[PDB]
RNA sequence: GUUUGACCUCAAAUCAGGUAGGAGUACCCGCUGAAUAUCAAUAAGCGGAGGAAAAGAAACCAACCGGGAUUGCCUUAGUAACGCGAGUGAAGCGGCAAAAGCUCAAAUUUGAAAUCUGGUACCUUCGGUGCCCGAGUUGUAAUUUGGAGAGGG
RNA sequence: GUUCUUUGUAAAGUGCCUUCGAAGAGUCGAGUUGUUUGGAUGCAGCUCUAAGUGGGUGGUUCCAUCUAAAGCUAA
RNA sequence: CCUUCUCAAACAUUCUGUUUGGUAGUGAGUGAUACUCUUUGGAGUUAACUUGAAAUUGCCUUAAA
């Protein structure tokens, strides 16, 4: 049998909520105006 | 997590396998200079568990001292005086033999900016930790000085001669007692 | 602890005996 | 000539169970930080339901805390560790939780296969191809255990 | 009568119509007014006959009355022989305890020893114990409020005896205090032992109250599940009751098995307990998952089958209940009896009564490496079930060291066997 | 304190999909991305409909 | 492969960004230290800091119906104790001044090294942002420091 | 006070139920040799070297109190 | 140590229905009697079940150095 113990956290079994974040901090970048999407830098590559 | 074996592994001091380790490990260091700096700890439980952290500001030196003023005294008192502009946070007993004694020391440098924006270590910043093995403010240094609470540290509890001092003046009031 | 028992139990046979318990 | 506790490794996977194996790890190579940083750029473009990602487990303590709870089912050694402590106790560890393991020349060469410079050990726990994972647990096994 | 009848105090009563119960048991209307008088009382009232209620209601209205602070004594203490009695006797209590600010708890051997002990230090006043760790305990539980002890009884004197625990019951009851405190017990049947405890423990002058054809299968530990759920499949839309060890492993199995069939057990809401049985009882197709002392609870009504899965609480009531049913019902419910390969000793208690005899999973592993909830369900059915084997007399058949833990994670569903703190 | 506009379209979705069935709402795989309890599913219901309806 | 790559180690550059000596010294800290008990943990010497330094939140004091960081004063007290000889000499409790608790090692973020140093262009410049570079997996962030604490409802 | 912002299915607290529940080794300690104390303690070269319901400090069978071998912190 | 034969025609007018052809397989093992033929020289078919891709001998060189 396992040694341990403090059974699965949730967190496990569902999306991370660091990913969430980030991707929230990302999208108040955009809406700020300072990050560009990778669609409009390709654009932007010309 | 995998320090709990390393304790473990390390509370068997005398074990054959820690035996060939130490005996491998002082020839090697046999080969190098007396004061050198180290990639990495050999003992990451110990460093860990005395503060160290693997991140931009930290240094590990390895000094020799002549067996036979305590032996990490007088290696924290070296690195220090070596290592003039790191400060000396603590040290371990990293091996022995019949000739030598070797100690590994971890280091903080107070100028990165790592260091000096980590709210959990910029405290060492400060121009009062200048040099804390001068003034025997290290564990080691600490423990010689008698630091300690209780009856078997009365004499010493802080400070050994201004208990002199303050048995010796002379207390006068305005209005005699 | 369990775990802590299991740890100590690993340790004891993997650093063997030492020289001077080696004299039992 | 050393203690048995040392010495287990010099006895490792052979060339072509090592390649292999390297070659069924490398499916699983983690998001590099690049890659991690340009999707997560894109999702949030996209929102200006989703399944688990599969990924291999190489950090040490990592590693320790999935091993001894028997989900890992296959773990690399790297057999270099200049703190030989820190993996002295692995394989006996592994063989206590009958979790197979294998020791594999190079720190480097593991590392080299989870976008980092360096890596001690690594595991998996999930996969995709099961079948293959245990034709290579089961030929690992005969080739290294049975053998040594 | 009803309940309402007596002085009993207004959140009681309100308690009790929560409950649904209004009408007051033979044994019930008997013992009630007496206990509520402070005397004491020994009976042979058999499992199942509601006197758990009547000795909780005197006990929760003395309780009230006193309103005695948690630091000021122990309350009461309630001893019972299985774990499973033990958890339906607290399930019960805490229906009353829901209108009543004093604190409840339970000590039950095989859980977490730590916990309990933590427990212990706040004074609990409604307690559910067992004679093992008890013993433990008040050797090593240093602060534990012992002294006042308003209230002691015990609970199937008869199943103690067989397991026997007199030697530490003795012993327990010479370090329990030895004063105006009322003492009780009760058990299925009065022999000499429990007639001796009972003058032991009662003080005052007691005011006495009175009230087939064996179908099994040999099936491993891994395949028990897959080969009950085929069984029930091929067998499916009839009128079924299947017993098990605990109410935890009862309701990850209803869950599970949902995700035609009913759930019915003693953790459970009273009111949605008997609700359940009635169901049952008029669906003519229902299917229910309980355990054998909700069984107990009331006499079976008729049915088709009678799959005792998890092993019963006591073979000998098992046994005896078997043929009460075969006389009182004219369509006998076969029997099937699931025996692991390692516990074929059970085949001599089979024999001893002289009856006859008859020999009749990724999908949800996903599932469970999908679903927090039912991971959780899946893993405290587990952890119940090993402590119910841990929780038996028979040890000479049944063996927790004769069980491979990981087939039994592979039937509940677990690719690797669960943390379980069970003192093999 | 209130809702953000993403956790107020997940709220209506799920609301839509299964109404006042908590029961049933708690197992919806595909709409409840996040495991969320029973209470904590119904508490933000019930604050989204007295900010809205 | 009669080769080409991953690292690890070791050197160098008028490399970029940084710090170290020394002075002063009444007080502070450590080492050493005279003219077997006494002048003495003094005189002198060396090293290390600030406006204060050290110490600091007990493997404490007590044997009580217990107190609860460290530090300074009175008291304890010239008492206990010792060298019982000349002589040295405490500390708890009590009252007063001022009061503040915390941070790591330890059990998986593994459903996402989520951490951080530096370069570059701007702005609201004791810093913030987009990008890149490197450190980090032999552990950088959050979550816990025994007063417990952690996964869930 | 004045003015712009928050948000993100973000972080904490209260009571209850439930499942778990780590703790500084060449370190403590004993031996010996130098050193300090009016304290017999502590400091220091070196042989050995401890356990986890364990360890340290105190007395008549033990009972009272903490959890050392890491560090920061104004008055 | 790579990796698998991904529609042709006609009519159809329905936001497209029907026909033809197009389906050339890891092995071993178990299996309770039905359609056949050469009728001794053993061959083609017919429910059902197990499986680690399991197993003892049926008489064109830049995927380069």
């Amino acid at each position: 049998m396992p040694l341990t113990a403090v059974p699965e956290p949730k967190r496990r079994f569902v999306p991370s909520k660091n990913e969430a974040k980030r991707v929230m901090k990302i999208v108040r970048a955009i809406r700020e105006g300072r990050i560009i999407p990778p669609k409009k830098l390709k654009e932007m590559k010309e | 997590g995998a320090y709990k074996y390393l304790e473990e592994l390390q509370r068997k001091k005398q074990s054959d396998v820690l035996r060939f380790l130490q005996r491998v490990r002082v020839w090697e260091y046999r080969q190098k200079n007396v004061i050198h700096r180290a990639a990495r700890p050999t003992r990451p439980d110990k460093a860990r568990r005395l503060g160290y952290k693997a991140k931009q500001g930290f240094v590990i030196y390895r000094v020799r001292v002549r067996r036979g003023r305590s032996l990490r005294a007088t290696a924290e008192e070296r690195v220090g005086r070596r290592a003039a502009n790191l400060r000396v946070l603590n040290s371990y007993w990293v091996n022995q033999d019949s000739t030598y004694k070797y100690f590994e020391v971890i280091l903080v440098d107070p100028q990165h900016k790592a260091i000096r924006r980590d709210a959990r270590y910029n405290w060492i910043c400060d121009p009062v930790h200048k040099h804390r093995e001068a003034r025997g403010l290290t564990a080691t240094g600490k423990k010689s000085r008698g630091i300690n609470k209780g009856h078997k540290f009365n004499n010493t509890k802080a400070g050994r001669r201004k208990t002199w001092k303050r048995q010796n003046t002379l207390s006068l009031w305005r209005y005699r007692k | 602890s369990n775990r802590t028992k299991f740890v100590r139990s690993l340790v004891r046979e993997i650093a063997g005996l030492s020289p001077y318990e080696r004299r039992l | 000539k050393v203690p048995p506790t040392i010495a287990q490794f010099q006895y490792t996977l052979d060339r072509n169970t090592a390649a292999e194996t390297f070659k069924l790890f490398n499916k699983y190579r983690p998001e590099t930080a690049a890659e991690k940083k340009e999707r997560l750029t894109k999702e949030a473009a996209a929102v200006a339901a989703s399944p688990k990602p599969y990924a291999v487990k190489y950090g040490l303590n990592h590693v320790v805390a999935l091993i001894e709870n028997k989900k890992a089912k296959l773990v690399l050694i790297a057999n270099d560790v200049d703190p030989i402590e820190l993996v002295v106790f692995l394989p006996a560890l592994c063989k206590k939780m009958g979790v197979p393991y294998a020791i594999v020349k190079g720190k480097a060469r593991l590392g080299t296969l989870v976008n980092q410079k360096t890596s001690a050990v690594a595991a998996l726990t999930e996969v995709r191809d099961e079948a293959a994972l245990a034709k290579l647990v089961s030929t690992i096994d005969a080739n290294f255990a049975d053998k040594y | 009568e009803k309940f309402e009848e007596l002085k009993l105090s207004q959140p009681t009563l309100k308690a009790i119509e929560k409950m649904g119960f209004t009408t007051m048991t033979s044994v019930q209307a008997r013992t009630i007014p007496p206990l509520l008088a402070g005397r004491d009382v020994l009976g042979a009232a058999k499992t199942g006959s509601g006197k758990t209620l009547a000795f909780l209601i005197p006990a929760i209205e003395l309780l009230h009355s006193l309103k005695f602070k948690p630091r000021n004594g122990t309350g009461i203490i309630v001893i019972t022989p299985t774990r499973e009695l033990a958890l339906q006797i607290f399930g019960v209590a805490r229906e009353l305890m829901e209108f009543h600010s004093q604190t409840f708890g339970i000590v039950i051997g095989g859980a977490n020893r730590r916990q309990e002990a933590e427990k212990l230090m706040k004074g609990v006043n409604m307690l559910i114990a067992t004679p093992g760790r008890l013993l433990d305990h008040l050797q090593n539980t240093k602060g534990f409020v012992f002294k006042n002890l308003k209230a002691l009884i015990i609970d199937e004197a008869d199943r103690i005896l067989e397991i026997g625990f007199e030697d530490e019951m003795r012993q327990i009851i010479k370090i329990l205090p030895n004063e105006d405190r009322q003492s009780m017990l009760f058990s299925a049947t009065q022999t000499t032992k429990v007639e001796d405890l009972a003058r032991i423990s009662l003080r005052p002058g007691p005011l006495f109250i009175n009230v087939l054809e064996q179908g099994y299968v040999v099936c491993d530990s891994d395949k028990r599940f897959l080969l009950l759920f085929s069984f029930l499949k091929r067998n499916q839309k009839k009128k079924i009751i299947v017993f098990l060890s605990s109410c935890n492993s009862v309701k990850y199995y209803a869950e599970l098995l949902n995700y035609p069939v009913l759930e019915l057990h003693g953790k459970q809401k009273q009111q949605k307990r008997t609700n359940t049985f009635f169901e049952f009882c008029n669906a003519e197709r229902g299917i229910l998952i309980c355990t054998d002392v909700a069984a107990r609870g009331l006499d079976i009504p008729a049915v088709d089958w009678i799959i005792q899965f998890d092993p019963p609480d006591d073979p000998r009531d098992y046994i005896h209940r078997v043929g009460r049913t075969a006389r009182g019902t004219k369509g006998k419910g076969k029997s099937l009896m699931f025996l692991t390969p390692n516990e074929l000793g059970f085949l001599r208690y089979l024999k001893a009564s002289k009856v006859p005899l008859n020999e009749y999973q990724s999908q949800l592993e996903k599932l469970i490496k999908s679903n927090y909830y039912l991971h959780q369900t899946a893993k405290d059915g587990y952890r119940s079930y090993l402590q119910a084997y841990a929780s038996h007399s028979l040890k000479t058949v049944y063996q927790i060291d004769k069980l491979d833990l990981a087939k039994v994670a592979k039937s509940y569903g677990f690719p690797v066997p669960p943390k379980v703190n069970i003192t093999i | 304190r209130s809702q953000s506009e993403r956790e107020e379209e997940w709220l209506e979705k799920l609301y839509k999909k299964h109404g006042d069935d908590y029961k049933k709402m708690f197992f919806d795989k595909k709409l409840n991305i996040y495991q969320q309890s029973e209470g904590d599913l119904k508490r933000r219901l019930l604050r989204w409909k007295k900010r809205n309806g």
